[PDB]
């Protein structure tokens, strides 16, 4: 059944786009970088573009699938896949879109020694991060997943800066691919009920409680490593440590979506049933990780420590909204998962400007930061403020509506999910004032540049997008609330 | 100012001095003021209403 | 200091006495006086007075929004 | 006096982004990055200025609102 | 291509529906499902509609609030429970 | 007198790379027992416990069983 | 500011993060005691009984305690 | 003591709970008094000396009341 598309704009040129741009600069010496480095850019910006052209055609009043394009694999047509987006996917393909160019800008000026490989292993993982988006498949979204991990390890051992990554990125590699392994046993097994893959034909079939149990445990194995829960999220630390910038902004904004993102794809409404009996067991996991991690983050003395650690905690709030299952919950998820994907990034891309000048990333060293370098002393307190969710900044809509939704639930979960509030301050703050406060140290550090012309033009987009969703989130939850409505009534009629 | 032995003290200027004394009378006034129109009424000794 | 005079900052660091000030602080005050318009005009349009001052008030004169919320069983 | 002696500084201190002033009478060299950024960063704006200004009101609130504005003036004016 | 206008939905619930085997007829489960949503905005805009009402009572009646407003806030405050998809089920 | 990057102290890399390689040094002793038996899983029981038990008085507060998880 | 110190020996665990004349459970005690005061001083409030000495009699209030005004059945 | 100020009058004249008592009579002319003249002390000294009479009157008959019954609480341990 071709069910293609009436529109101009649809999904497949989108996945094309930075396809065209990598075997394009295939075929580019080595010599000619100002052609690489414009071509990369440009095929970035092109897609930004057309993402932000696919949100301007978006249907808010239906729970359909939308811009559904169909692909066909057999002239058997026994499989045959189908692409589509709803409020749930569709700020993730645009925050995908839009991370992409700044990751090649964030390298430019080594773009001489990165070479044509940098800008290619990004452009790739550009084309399966929004295929994964937009899938409407088990088994294809399963496939498009693991296909990330090539790029992802080539990029944290060849550009990460010194030799332990080697061993970040073996365990990335080893606990996603054991993730995703349990993943296709479940795709496996639902396969052989269904005899199909097709998401929508599984949304309208009925699963046994003690099955639906037993899915819901294969699904959540991966969806776990991908989150990270405790206690499997051990890799992200080194991981997001060890890697270039440009990997860390990708790692942290895009990568660490994915889990949440199947489990608000596949896991709630698929398996409605197991889902409540597991609410007790997630609502436990996660109220631990961010207790946990808060504190253990509030002891770390390495810059991107910190900031990789204080992922998790976000990343394990998001969980509790998620399973909620209401409006404010998966809701407030959402933009949560949005939010993270810029204050994070954000965060990343000031320790790397201090990281790029100086070489080091021990706290230790730093100080005083604000005499030298007021201008990044200033992007720094706000994307600081951003990360304690100060009310007024995008991560606050998401964290509060959360917490709404978990009150509404279970006021214990809400009370001990509300309990980050005052450790997330703690040591967002701590670090902010012993790199930026205080007085230098020139035994250390005596040579200092501020931010130039190509620094501060990367941050404005994530200024304005943080003022944005903080102040007037109305944009984004009305293009939401008409898919997450339908998601949280999946598998009930009264 | 005046010297005294190595330490120097500057005299106040003279509008410093004015209003101090100035505004703390004012002040003193206005209690004696007040406690003559309602010091009865707070002692217990008469009522507002009384006459 | 020494330093600090190659750093540039917004809020103009330490000991900040440009020459032109004067001008600049003038230019100032009219940017924030064209700032105010606008908002003045829009703050007239939303306010909402559902009761009659006891006596003619200064907001009575710009603002037409007085006594109009008497029916609330219609407000939706 | 620091009311009525105008100011010393005859320029500011520092640089805007630490980039040191080209020749007198010369103009800034742009770098290869600035001219793409720049259209993308007016067309952002202009499309999504312009788009979610000018695309239709389409959802569940905007349409239940109406819904549900009827039904009340349909169980109020009959009995 | 779009015409013009709010969005246009069917009244009634499918026919085709049955609320014993809910997964019999697949196309109208989900049919069933986006009809059940709508209605259900339909309510949670009655109540926000009603707590208009409560609302500018108070601001025009002041401390005669409480007898005059008695009757509205009986009517939103029925209208919030059971609403959306809050602490009340159905 | 050279460069941007950091003069580099030989004590504070020390303490710098110990905390990265703190895997090596676990030994299993009582007081490691001890910890990771109260927070490893005596205090997750007792969270899982509170929360079912929440959802529990809710049930008895609706007329409702108590409802099954897991 | 003047001369910040530069690590000279080897630095052990706990020094990003590093109340002198009293004691940690001296002090404890003390202000256990001092907690202790409005503890007794409370419990003094009920031994008391103030409520039970009461000058005047409950404010009534005309039609029916204003049992309309106040949001009853009209 | 009866009650003077009908129901009508104490909420057209937007009376605070707390003060529809049996001096409501009072309060309504001195509240007109207090708004007409921006709540100065020195103005409606005449309408505040009444109505202050009033609830003092009000306060001692209570009071009163009270002193009655305490004198039966040890009439009752004085038999007892």
């Amino acid at each position: 059944l071709e069910h293609f598309c009436e529109c101009y704009f649809n999904l497949s040129g989108l996945i094309l786009c930075p396809v065209l741009g990598s075997i394009i600069l295939l075929f580019i010496p080595n010599s000619r970088i100002r052609l690489i480095r414009l071509i990369g850019l440009c095929a970035s910006l092109i897609t930004f573009l057309y993402s932000l052209v696919l949100w301007i055609q978006f249907d808010s009043s239906t729970a359909k699938f939308q811009f559904v394009e169909s692909l066909r694999w057999l002239p058997y047509e026994n499989i045959n896949f189908y692409l589509g987006i709803d409020g749930i996917s569709l700020f993730f393909v645009i925050l995908t879109t839009f991370l992409i160019p700044i990751c090649i800008l964030v390298g430019w000026s080594g773009m001489r020694s990165y070479g044509k490989e940098y800008i290619i292993a990004f452009l790739i993982c550009e084309f399966l991060m929004i295929a994964v988006f937009c899938m409407l498949d088990l088994l294809l979204f399963y496939v498009f997943f693991e296909s990330v991990l090539i790029p992802m390890f080539i990029i944290i051992g060849v550009w990460g800066s010194r030799q332990r990554k080697i061993k970040a990125a073996y365990q990335f590699f080893l606990y996603t691919l054991l993730g995703s392994l349990f993943m296709l046993l479940a795709i496996l097994l639902i396969l052989f009920q269904t005899g199909t893959t097709d998401l929508q034909i599984l949304l309208t079939t009925e699963f046994s409680e003690r099955r639906q149990i037993f899915l819901w445990i294969a699904f959540f194995a991966s969806f776990a490593v991908k989150v990270p829960m405790v206690p499997v999220h051990i890799w992200l630390p080194e991981a997001h440590v060890e890697a270039p910038t440009a990997g860390s902004v990708i790692l942290a904004g895009i990568l660490l979506k994915f889990g949440t993102y199947g489990f608000l794809r596949f896991s709630i409404p698929m398996f409605p049933e197991a889902t409540l009996c597991f609410t007790p067991f997630i609502y436990t996991l996660s109220a631990i990780a961010i207790i946990y991690t808060s504190l253990t983050t509030l002891r770390q003395i390495d810059l991107k420590k910190i900031i990789a650690y204080s992922s998790v905690a976000h990343m394990n709030l998001v969980t509790i909204g998620m399973f909620s299952l209401n409006i404010q919950g998966i809701g407030g998820s959402i933009l949560l998962m949005l939010s993270h994907g810029l204050v994070s990034s954000a965060l990343f891309l000031c320790v790397g400007v201090l990281y790029d000048r100086h070489k080091t990333r021990l706290v230790r060293y730093y100080g005083g930061l604000v005499s030298t370098m007021p201008n990044f002393s200033t992007i720094f307190f706000f994307f600081t403020l951003a990360n304690m969710s100060l009310p007024g900044t995008s991560s606050f809509i998401g964290e509060f509506l959360i917490l709404v939704g978990a009150f509404q639930r279970n006021s214990l979960v809400a009370t001990l999910a509300a309990l980050g509030m005052i450790l997330g301050a703690a040591y967002s703050l701590w670090l902010y004032n012993r790199v930026v406060s205080g007085n230098l140290k020139p035994d250390f550090l005596h040579k200092f540049s501020d931010l130039n012309g190509r620094e501060v033009f990367i941050f404005i987009p994530f200024l304005v997008g943080l003022v944005w969703m903080g102040v007037y989130p109305k944009v984004f939850l009305d293009c939401m609330h008409t898919s997450v409505s339908n998601l949280v009534q999946h598998g009930k009629f009264h | 100012g005046i010297t005294y032995k190595g330490v120097t003290v500057h005299t106040p200027k003279t509008w410093h001095t004015v209003t101090g004394k100035g505004l703390c009378a004012v002040m003193w006034f206005w209690i004696l003021y007040r406690a003559k129109q309602d010091g009865p009424v707070v002692m217990g000794w008469r009522h507002p209403w009384d006459g | 200091g020494d330093f600090r005079a190659k750093v540039w900052s917004m809020t103009g660091g330490p000991n900040c006495r440009p020459k032109h000030w004067r001008r600049n602080t003038a230019i100032a005050m009219f940017g924030v006086f064209l700032v105010c318009i606008p908002i003045a005009k829009l703050s007239a349009k939303l306010e909402q007075r559902p009761h009659m001052p006891v006596r003619p008030i200064p907001s009575q004169i710009w603002c037409k929004n007085f006594g109009t919320k008497d029916d609330y069983e219609k407000e939706h | 006096s620091r009311w009525a002696t105008p100011g010393h500084e005859e320029r500011p201190k520092g640089y805007f982004m630490n980039r040191t002033p080209p020749a007198p009478g010369q103009s800034r060299k742009w770098e290869d990055w600035e001219l793409p950024c720049y259209i993308t960063s007016f067309l952002t704006i202009v499309i999504l200025g312009v788009g979610l200004n000018a695309k239709p009101d389409l959802s569940i609130e905007t349409w239940a609102h109406q819904k549900a504005l009827e039904r009340l003036e349909m169980e109020k004016l009959a009995t | 291509g779009r015409k013009k206008g709010l969005p246009e939905f069917e009244e009634s619930a499918p026919d085709g529906f049955d609320p014993e085997n809910p997964y019999k007829d697949p196309v109208a489960m989900v049919e069933m499902r986006e009809h059940i949503v709508r209605e259900k905005w339909i309510q949670i805009e009655k109540a926000k509609i009603l707590r208009e009402k409560v609302k500018w009572c108070y601001r025009v009646e002041g401390v005669n609030h409480y007898q005059k407003c008695r009757h509205l806030v009986q009517q939103y405050l029925d209208s919030t429970r059971g609403v959306g998809w809050g602490k009340d089920h159905r | 007198g050279g460069g941007m990057e950091t003069n580099k102290n030989k004590f504070i890399e020390d303490w710098g790379s110990a905390r990265e390689n703190l895997e090596h040094n676990f030994r299993w002793t009582r007081r490691n027992f001890a910890l990771i038996g109260i927070f490893g899983i005596a205090l997750p029981i007792i969270v899982y416990k509170g929360i079912v038990k929440d959802f529990h008085m809710q049930d008895e507060d609706a007329g409702r069983p108590h409802r099954k998880f897991l | 500011v003047g001369k910040h110190i530069v690590p000279d020996k080897p630095l052990s665990v706990n020094d990003e993060l590093m109340a002198d004349t009293v004691g940690k459970y001296e002090a404890l005690a003390w202000l256990s005691g001092g907690l202790g005061f409005f503890v007794g001083l409370g419990l003094l409030a009920v031994l008391n009984d103030k409520a039970s000495k009461v000058p005047f009699t409950p404010r009534v209030y005309p039609y029916d305690n204003l049992r309309v005004e106040l949001g009853g059945e009209p | 003591k009866k009650m003077i100020a009908t129901q009508e009058e104490m909420s057209a004249a937007k009376i605070a709970l707390g003060s529809r008592d049996m001096c409501a009579h009072l309060l309504i002319p001195l509240n007109k008094c207090r708004q007409a003249e921006f709540y100065l002390p020195w103005k409606c000294e005449d309408e505040r000396h009444v109505y202050e009479k009033c609830e003092y009157e009000l306060v001692m008959e209570r009071m009163l009341a009270m002193k009655k019954i305490r004198e039966e609480e040890a009439l009752a341990k004085q038999n007892k």
